[PDB]
């Protein structure tokens, strides 16, 4: 045989430590990694960006476009005009060739 | 601990510290100096 | 292509014209870089003769830092004096054969007729 | 080796390609070429085995012939117009001869037989001096002359050489040998260019031979010719696999590592000329240049193979060989992409 | 000032720092058409000399 | 300054350095004769220095703190369950084998380095050219699987011409029962179980072929333990030996330089041992080697080059 | 040429034997002088494509 | 961007200055801080695209993907953990360096301007990728893994550089702002069909096609885990993102150059979830239904409409989340039996009876459970083949079946049933990896109560 | 800041890719003209050198 080394058998960890976590063997550093993780992950990133979020104003001009339709469909139906006419420019600056 | 074989890199090599030292110092000023030639040449030909 | 180039002087690493160029500001983000690749040259060279890194040469992390920066300013101003000869030359010869570069007049979207291509 | 026979031979190796440059007589270019032959000799032949000694024969038999080839080039040219250079309106068939000596010359498929054989024959060094240093004044000629040739044999001649020197260090385990392959390749890549913007062919040479020395100094460290000798380097040497695999994957052209420059701005030149089916090919049989790379960057410095007993003497022990220009050219290249616009 | 193994949390702070500058220096250099869009095009307020910096 | 081309052009050569002494003698034997009693001796009156038996342990004495290590760094071997166990599957023979023909290696080099450098003359015992012995002996009984042979010789071959032999060497021979009475009165539970047909296949090997062959290139020696008491005698007659017939005198300044250079380089000089030969005897193993190598780089004056350990008390660390 | 350190440093270690039209020892004009002469003087300033 | 993307560089001096005890934890909670100062990006008040350089911008197709990108990094950091912490200490940092570079280059991906920019970029993600599945992996199919994954792109993306050096030297400038408001219509011959080909046949391997996936299986079984992570969220977005850019420049070549892959795509994908219905593989389960998924997302993109676009941005980060959290699941039995077979184990619920909450949400939201990003992307992109080809829902039915069949079965043969009573080392949990679970789902539940961000380009 | 930085930054950036892609297509007809015609700077391949004739009194008349 070729002397290597045999296989470390099935760890188990609650033996030492049964207040662990899964991070690392020393019982302080798993605890300062859980508040790590729970502290910048939680209550910060998942909070504060969930306001940010949520407090963005017109996101991608919504808003302002359902304000805008609302004056107007109201300046349209008012001055009697055609409300979204089937043509977005005006032939009058559109030059068609003949034949 | 205390090596049985003296190697070489115990004492340091003070005169290849000097040379290197000196040599980036006088790197270094050259090149302010250079600069600040060639700043005052470019804005003396092209004018201001 | 550039060898040929009238008063080209022959292994001259920065002609007079050159001078006239501005020069880097010394802050540029590329010699920084070269600095910076020379501190890993350095941190290469610890790790190599089983040295400690970031703690052993610095005599020679220093070195090796200035010498890709001073070096980095010249060969950056020649580049910078070559580009700006390659313009140079490139304006001058549009300037001197104007038929061949003509003043083209474009037209508009109203005019031309694109053709329509349904998705459906 | 006196020291008095090395500065002999040194110099004479210096300045073989140095007359080559700073002249304008053809024929005193041949005589820079015949010093590079000459005085390369003494150095493959110095270990006094029949591998040196048939490496050497094979290097100056088909140097000799490639020689001559090239001064009937010379004396037709000579003969036809009364000068002593190339000029324009000289004839097709003098300008080929040249062009087919030169290959035979530098290592260029189908004259590439005797490279890989010469490489093992002889120690890592006189290897990298080969790959290197033998390649710039060949080059030179064809860099002297670019508008005159012809730009058929000259695209043929490197596809050949990319094609063959690919599947050649395919099957590989001699490194000695990967890298005469790889030489061949970008001889390969470069000579396509070489009609086309020549600037780009010496950008491909100094980044080959700045990729080439330090691998060169990794396989010298510890005398690794081998695979299964660098896949013993975890244990020996383990400081070294980062470079090693960054130098690897930049000869076998990867985009973050500046290994890739020269083949995409070749390509580049390339298709600004309609040469684009030939690109094709070139770009995709350089991906078969890296798969052994790959194959050898695996088996040194991701699966680690095994060791021996007598291993540990080499740790016990301490080392001096880094030149502290490996480090130097190892991180100018792998890492001077962003920096290309000043490279070009 | 003893055994600063606490320092190191001032690298990532300065790299965000840093690149907040970059970008205030990027859109430095791009100052062009700062008032010369055909949309906004506005005359400068009395006390104003910039409009978006 | 370290040596180089430089130097031996500046004119640190080496021909200047040999006055009469400056020799390399081996004094070899069968497992206990009265090898360093005599060399030992030899040593102080002719004034050379004495180089012990190269163990499982010469690199780690001559390197770092000088001490033994845990018996994973300096091998995988033990010599006692060689004596006690000489037919296992765990290849402990040929491993201790190879092991101890480094250290002979690298000991012959140490040696080689300190004559050329100095001029001083030097006393080995059981050298490079002698290794081979225990090895048949092995082989000849089933302690050896044939390619292990074969792997020895290979790198015999790869390392020995390139060094110069001996000038002379001194066997002196003992018959096989007054060696196996004085093993047992030595005081070693582990060598008083070793055979007879194994010290008569040492000593077979060793007149057969060592003694001819080097008889060829060296000055032979050969005494008895009448004649190996009294170092005096065995001294004065290598007072007045014609160091004739062999490859030291077609030695230039120039060949001793690149003998010297490929001296000064241990690693340059263990190269063609870690060859990857895959023998199950030899190879240890990923995982094992791994783990060997990181607690060996975790340890005291190692891990990182000899000047740069400051937990040692090294200095001016940042100045190097 | 390719390293043109003749022209940096003004000495001639081969380009003035280039040619016919080239300081023959004594002065006896090789054949086609003239022809050579004029060829090279129409080729000046101009290169290659142009003169061609 | 760049204030995004410099710190993501000092993450990696953050690594190797700090102390061995004290490493995973200041990269994790700054890996995490990288995440939040990457929501500036997400404020658009406005129609027009956030441009910040030359080099970076960023739309609302980029914007996902860069989030998400920034916001997977501690998730591998921390599912990382577990294995090579008996590794010495500079094998653990070597891993958390390639890791952040995979973080680093994306973003740069995902934020180009131009197509070369995105190209380098694209590959220069191959080299950590091939480390990590190397040097880390379990078993020895690792390399062949490896070669598979490198060679298919190598092999597609080669044809893409030419095509994109064509683009310059016709155009000028290959900058995607530039070639929207400039894009010639194309002459339809076989010289722009091959073009087509070649900008299309890089980001078609890497998606996948079903034509071309063996690299995918391959990888995610082998990889130890944060590749599989990284393989099944973003290197496969990182496909379809480039399709999104360049079928610009391509009109009207894609009104018949796709139906070939459209249809590849979708019989692919009944024969990937067929086959996800029966596989020994647990780890190679989540990988063909990774395929299955991702080639809708191919067809979407193929029959360029905006419900299609929009939908394919809503799986793409959907099947992103929930195929890392399967991945961290099956990781979690993995960590303990050491076997991918999934019938091996198949009684819990008994020990872990709140993974197995995980586990169900997970697969809810694999199949198309309606209040989901999930089922909204394939659901819109499902109206987007009937309006293209009413006879496509006939496909995706039976595609819907099979992923309600394989995803139960999993759960099932896994969860339920009577207990593997001879595992003793079934160790109760770990908090890290419930916490794992919890950062991969309740993102999801967040972007579900809002999708007006997660969509793209057309909304 | 507001949405008129974005907008003139965005026009600032397009005018400088337009600019240069104007620039990389007259540099390619640039060179194309200037190797298909030696009239300017580059791609003026060299002549023979003319100041080593020699013009002096030869020994024959008819030189
Ligand atoms: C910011 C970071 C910058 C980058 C950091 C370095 C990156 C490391 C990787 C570099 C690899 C790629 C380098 C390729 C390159 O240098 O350009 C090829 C470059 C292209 O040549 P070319 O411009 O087409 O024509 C050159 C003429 O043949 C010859 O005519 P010439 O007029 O151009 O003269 C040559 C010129 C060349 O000087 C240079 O600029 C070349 C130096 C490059 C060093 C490489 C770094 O001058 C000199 O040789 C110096 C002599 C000075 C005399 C004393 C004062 O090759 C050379 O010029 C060879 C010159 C060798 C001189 C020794
Ligand atoms: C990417 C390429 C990865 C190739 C895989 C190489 C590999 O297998 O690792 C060896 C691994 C063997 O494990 P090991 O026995 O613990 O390694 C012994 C060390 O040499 C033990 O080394 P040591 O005891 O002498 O001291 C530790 C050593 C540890 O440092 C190293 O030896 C390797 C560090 C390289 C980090 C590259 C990460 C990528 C960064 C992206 C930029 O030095 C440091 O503390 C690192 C200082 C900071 C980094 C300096 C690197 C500057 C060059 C940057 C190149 C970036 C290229 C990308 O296998
Ligand atoms: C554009 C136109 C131009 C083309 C582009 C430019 C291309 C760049 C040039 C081509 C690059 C390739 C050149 C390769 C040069 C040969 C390299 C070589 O074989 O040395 C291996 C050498 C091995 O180092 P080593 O094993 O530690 O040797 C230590 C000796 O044993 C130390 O002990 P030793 O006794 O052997 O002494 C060695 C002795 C050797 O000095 C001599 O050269 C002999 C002359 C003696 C005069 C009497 O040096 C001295 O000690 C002082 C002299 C007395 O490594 C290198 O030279 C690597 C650097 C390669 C140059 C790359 C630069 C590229 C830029
Ligand atoms: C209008 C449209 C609205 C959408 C309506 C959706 C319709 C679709 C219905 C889906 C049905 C899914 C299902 O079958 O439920 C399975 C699932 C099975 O859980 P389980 O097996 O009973 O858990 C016991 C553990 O095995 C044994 O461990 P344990 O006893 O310690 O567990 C106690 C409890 C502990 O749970 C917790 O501690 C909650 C953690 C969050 C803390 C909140 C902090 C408050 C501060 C914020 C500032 O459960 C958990 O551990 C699960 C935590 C994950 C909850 C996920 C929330 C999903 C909400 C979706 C909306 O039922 C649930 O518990 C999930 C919550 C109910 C679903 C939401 C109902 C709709 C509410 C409107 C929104
Ligand atoms: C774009 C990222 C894509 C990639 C994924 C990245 C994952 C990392 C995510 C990091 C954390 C950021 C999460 C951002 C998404 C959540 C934003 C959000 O919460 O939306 C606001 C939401 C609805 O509020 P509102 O603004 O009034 O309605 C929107 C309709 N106009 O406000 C709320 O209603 C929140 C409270 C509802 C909670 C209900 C819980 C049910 C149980
Ligand atoms: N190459 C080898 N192979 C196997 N065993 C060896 C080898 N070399 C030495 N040994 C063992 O090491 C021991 C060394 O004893 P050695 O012959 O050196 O005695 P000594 O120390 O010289 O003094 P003395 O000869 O008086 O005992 C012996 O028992 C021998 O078997």
């Amino acid at each position: 045989q070729w002397q290597e080394d045999p296989e470390p058998e099935d760890e188990n960890v609650y033996a030492k430590n049964p207040d662990f976590h899964g991070y690392d063997s020393d019982p302080v550093v798993d605890v300062w990694n859980m508040r790590a993780v729970f502290f910048f992950g939680f209550s910060i990133v998942l909070v504060f960006g969930t306001t940010f979020v949520a407090y963005v104003p017109d996101y991608r001009m919504q808003e302002w476009a359902r304000r805008e339709a609302e004056r107007l469909v109201k300046y349209r139906e008012v001055n009697g005009l055609p409300i979204m006419e089937s043509n977005y420019f005006d032939p009058s600056k559109i030059q068609l060739p003949e034949d | 601990k205390f090596y049985v074989r003296e190697p070489v890199n115990a004492k340091p090599n003070w005169l290849a510290v000097g040379l290197s030292v000196g040599a980036s110092v006088f790197m270094w000023i050259y090149l302010i100096q250079t600069h600040n030639e060639d700043v005052l040449e470019y804005k003396r030909r092209n004018g201001l | 292509m550039m060898n040929g180039r009238p008063g080209h002087e022959p292994l001259k690493f920065l002609p007079d014209e050159a001078r006239s160029l501005p020069p880097p500001k010394l802050n540029d983000p590329r010699l920084v870089y070269m600095g910076l690749l020379g501190y890993c040259t350095g941190l290469m060279d610890n790790m190599l003769r089983m040295r400690p890194v970031m703690r052993a040469g610095l005599h020679r992390q220093l070195l090796f830092v200035t010498s890709f920066v001073f070096a980095g300013y010249f060969y950056l101003k020649r580049q910078n004096y070559l580009y700006a000869v390659k313009d140079h030359d490139m304006f001058g010869y549009i300037k001197l054969h104007p038929e061949d570069f003509p003043e083209k007049e474009k037209k508009t979207y109203a005019e031309i007729l694109e053709p329509f291509h349904p998705v459906r | 080796m006196n020291p008095i026979t090395l500065a002999i031979i040194y110099f004479t190796i210096f300045l073989g390609p140095v007359i080559t440059m700073s002249s304008t007589n053809l024929m005193l270019m041949w005589v820079g070429l015949e010093f590079s032959l000459l005085a390369i000799i003494p150095m493959l032949i110095n270990k006094k085995n029949p591998r040196s000694t048939e490496a050497a024969t094979k290097y100056f038999v088909t140097q000799a012939t490639a020689s001559m080839i090239i001064l009937l080039a010379i004396v037709l040219n000579y003969k036809q117009l009364g000068t002593w250079m190339f000029q324009q309106q000289t004839n097709g068939l003098i300008l080929n001869m040249t062009l087919m000596a030169l290959s035979m010359k530098l290592g260029l498929a189908p004259f590439h037989f005797w490279l890989p054989e010469v490489t093992q024959g002889i120690p890592l060094h006189m290897g990298l001096i080969l790959l290197t240093w033998q390649k710039i004044a060949p080059l030179s000629i064809l860099i002297q002359i670019y508008p005159l040739l012809n730009s058929t044999i000259i695209l043929m001649l490197a596809i050949t050489s990319i094609f063959m020197g690919a599947w050649g260090g395919l099957n590989q385990t001699q490194m000695r040998k990967i890298m005469a392959y790889s030489s061949i390749a970008h001889m390969g890549w470069m000579l396509a260019i070489l009609p086309y913007n020549p600037s780009l062919t010496l950008l491909n040479l100094m980044i080959y031979i700045i990729l080439t020395a330090p691998m060169f100094m990794a396989l010298m460290l510890n005398n690794s010719m081998t695979i299964n000798s660098i896949s013993l380097l975890w244990n020996k040497t383990p400081a070294m696999l980062t470079m090693i695999s960054l130098m690897l994957l930049s000869l076998g052209g990867l985009p973050p590592l500046t290994g890739f420059l020269p083949k995409w701005i070749i390509i580049t030149e390339l298709m600004k000329n309609n040469c684009l089916i030939m690109a094709t090919l070139m770009a995709m049989m350089a991906l078969l240049n890296l798969f052994f790379y790959t194959r050898l960057i695996y088996s040194t410095s991701l699966t680690m193979f095994p060791t021996n007993n007598n291993s540990k003497m080499m740790t016990h022990q301490t080392k001096t060989k880094p030149n502290l220009m490996f480090s130097t050219l190892a991180i100018m290249s792998t890492m001077t992409l962003p920096l290309a616009p000043q490279l070009i | 000032q003893l055994l600063r193994e606490h320092w190191v949390h001032i690298l990532v702070p300065a790299g965000f720092v840093f690149g907040c500058y970059l970008d205030r220096k990027d859109d430095e250099k791009l100052t062009a058409f700062r008032n010369k869009s055909m949309l906004f095009q506005r005359e400068l307020r009395p006390n104003e000399e910039v409009t978006w910096k | 300054l370290r040596y180089g081309l430089l130097a031996a052009i500046l004119g640190d050569k080496t021909t200047k350095k040999l006055h009469e002494y400056s020799r390399v003698i081996t004094v070899d034997g069968n497992i206990c004769s009265g090898k360093n009693k005599l060399a030992k001796e030899i040593a102080q009156q002719l004034g050379m220095k004495h180089y012990p038996e190269a163990g499982i342990q010469y690199s780690s004495t001559t390197t770092g703190d000088g001490r033994p290590l845990d018996i994973e760094f300096s091998g995988s071997c033990s010599l006692e369950k060689f004596y006690d166990d000489p037919k296992s599957n765990d290849g402990n023979s040929y491993r201790l084998q190879s092991w101890l023909y480094a250290s002979r290696l690298l000991q012959y080099a140490d040696a080689l380095e300190h004559l050329l450098s100095t001029g001083q003359g030097v006393v080995l015992e059981r050298s490079i050219y002698s290794d081979f012995v225990f090895l048949e002996a092995m082989y000849n009984q089933g302690y050896i699987r044939k390619q292990c042979v074969d792997h020895y010789n290979e790198i015999k071959r790869l390392t020995l011409p390139e060094y110069l032999p001996p000038h002379a060497v001194i066997y002196i021979d003992v018959p096989v029962p007054e060696v196996q009475s004085r093993i047992q009165k030595k005081g070693d539970p582990h060598e008083m179980k070793v055979t007879s047909a194994y010290l008569q296949d040492i000593e077979n090997a060793y007149k057969k072929t060592f003694l001819p062959k080097m008889s060829e290139m060296c000055e032979v020696l050969v005494y008895d333990s009448w004649e190996a008491e009294d170092p005096t005698k065995v001294v004065e007659d290598i007072e007045y030996l014609k160091y004739n017939k062999g490859p030291w005198l077609k030695q230039d300044d120039w060949t001793f330089h690149y003998l010297r250079m490929l001296v000064q380089d241990k690693t340059e000089v263990l190269n063609y041992t870690t060859i990857p030969v895959y023998l199950p005897e030899i190879t240890i193993g990923a995982h094992q080697g791994s783990r060997i190598y990181n607690s060996f780089r975790e340890l005291p004056g190692r891990k990182y080059a000899p000047g740069y350990n400051a937990e040692v008390g090294d200095k001016w660390i940042w100045l190097k | 040429p390719f390293l043109d350190i003749q022209k940096k440093l003004g000495i001639s270690l081969d380009r003035h034997f280039m040619f016919l039209s080239a300081e023959q020892p004594y002065k006896n004009a090789a054949r086609c002088h003239a022809f050579e002469k004029e060829w090279i003087e129409c080729a000046h300033g101009i290169g290659g494509t142009r003169a061609k | 961007m760049l204030k995004i993307i410099l710190p993501s560089l000092m993450l990696l001096p953050l690594t190797w200055l700090s102390s061995p005890k004290k490493t995973w934890t200041n990269v994790t909670s700054y890996s995490f801080l990288i995440s939040l100062t990457s929501l500036t990006l997400l404020w658009q008040t406005d129609e027009n695209y956030k441009n910040f350089s030359n080099m970076f911008s960023s739309d609302p197709l980029s914007t996902p993907l860069i989030i998400l990108t920034a916001w997977l990094l501690p998730l591998m950091l921390m599912a990382s953990q577990n294995h090579l912490k008996k590794d010495n200490n500079v094998l653990q940092k070597l891993y958390i360096s390639m890791l952040i570079s995979l973080q680093i280059l994306l973003i740069m991906t995902f934020s180009a301007t131009e197509l070369i920019m995105f190209y380098i970029l694209f590959e220069a993600t191959l080299i950590p990728t091939l480390i990590i599945i190397t040097r880390w992996g379990n078993q020895t199919e690792r390399l062949n893994a490896g070669i598979y994954f490198l060679f298919y792109t190598l092999i597609g993306s080669i044809p893409l550089l030419i095509a994109l050096i064509l683009i310059q030297n016709h155009v000028g400038t290959l900058n995607l702002m530039i070639l929207s408001f400039t894009t010639h219509t194309l002459d339809a011959s076989w010289s722009n069909n091959l073009l087509w080909l070649a900008c299309m046949m890089a980001f078609l391997i890497k998606m996948p096609l079903y034509g071309v996936h063996l690299w995918l299986p391959k990888a995610h079984v082998e990889a130890p885990i944060a590749g599989s992570m990284i393989l099944a969220a973003i290197l496969l977005k990182l496909g379809s993102y480039g399709m999104i850019r360049i079928s610009i420049i391509l009109d009207p070549l894609t009104k018949y150059m796709a139906y070939p892959f459209i249809l590849l795509s979708l019989w692919g994908m009944i024969m990937t979830s067929s086959i996800c219905l029966r596989q020994t593989d647990l780890k190679s389960l989540i990988a063909y239904s990774s395929v299955s998924h991702m080639a809708l997302v191919i067809a979407s993109i193929m029959i360029q409409t905006p419900w299609s676009f929009m939908g394919a941005t809503m799986l793409m980060i959907a099947h992103g989340l929930t195929s890392s959290l399967l991945f961290c699941l099956a990781n979690s039995n993995y960590e303990r039996i050491h076997s991918r077979t999934m019938i091996m184990a198949r009684g819990l619920q008994m020990v872990f009876p709140l993974m197995a909450t995980w586990w169900l949400m997970a697969s809810l939201a694999n199949l198309a459970l309606p209040p989901s990003i999930n089922l909204m992307g394939e659901l819109f992109i499902t109206m987007s083949l009937f309006s293209w080809s009413n006879f496509t829902i006939i496909l995706m039915g039976i595609n819907i079946i099979i992923t309600g069949m394989y995803s139960m079965y999993m759960i099932i043969t896994t969860q339920r049933g009577k207990l593997t009573n001879h595992m003793i080392n079934l160790q109760p949990s770990h908090t890290r990896e419930l916490t794992l679970m919890a950062l991969h789902m309740i993102p999801l539940i967040l972007l579900t109560t809002s999708p007006k961000l997660i969509t793209g380009l057309t909304m | 800041d507001g949405p008129e930085k974005n907008y003139e930054k965005t026009l600032a950036i397009l005018q400088i890719e337009s600019e240069k892609a104007e620039l990389r297509l007259k540099e390619q007809e640039v060179r194309r003209l200037m190797r298909a015609r030696g009239d300017g700077p580059w791609y003026q391949f060299p002549t023979p050198e003319k100041e080593f004739i020699d013009h002096s009194p030869k020994a024959t008349p008819d030189n």
